[PDB]
């Protein structure tokens, strides 16, 4: 489930910078 | 299509310079200043993504098992699979570009440097084709630079 692991990582990075 | 041209210019230069260590001295072109700041944002954030997630990225690279030209196809389809999802944000975009640079480094080591520019175009094609509306609304690469200030 590679796709879902990359998406999950990108959403994490987005949340960090949105703060 | 100025958005596509600028996107390709940014993504292609980052992937090539990450893979070779050589910086491309040629002039940018239209909207050159925003591209240079995008590329600087990309080196800062993207290098960090690669360092802080090297283990995950290498496991992903391992899955793709890229030893020849035909393997290179699988890489674009991963891009398509993600961008075909409805969610859009800059974290996804910078993360996929950063994984592209990680795979570009590999391609260089495997004597497939000529594959890096096609990889960059495939990333750019999918990004712009599938997310043009969202990108437009962020003010393209200006939004990218400001999001990652
Ligand atoms: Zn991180
Ligand atoms: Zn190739």
């Amino acid at each position: 489930w590679l796709l879902q692991s990359l998406l999950r990582l990108g959403d994490e990075i987005n949340a960090y910078y949105a703060r | 299509d100025e958005l596509y041209r600028q996107s390709l210019e940014i993504i292609s230069r980052y992937l090539r310079e990450q893979a070779t260590g050589a910086k491309d001295t040629k002039p940018m072109g239209r909207s050159g200043a925003t591209s240079r700041k995008a590329l600087e944002t990309l080196r800062r954030v993207g290098d960090g993504v690669q360092r802080n997630h090297e283990t995950a990225f290498q496991g992903m690279l391992r899955k793709l098992d890229i030893k020849n030209e035909d393997d290179v196809k699988s890489l674009s389809r991963v891009m398509i699979h993600v961008f075909s999802d409805g969610v859009t944000n800059w974290g996804r975009i910078v993360t996929l570009i950063s994984f592209g640079a990680f795979v570009a480094k590999h391609l260089k080591t495997i004597n497939q440097e000529s594959c890096i520019e096609p990889l960059a175009e495939s990333i750019t094609d999918v990004l712009v084709r599938t997310k043009r509306d969202w990108l437009v609304k962020q003010r393209g690469w200006d939004g990218f630079v400001e999001f990652f200030h």
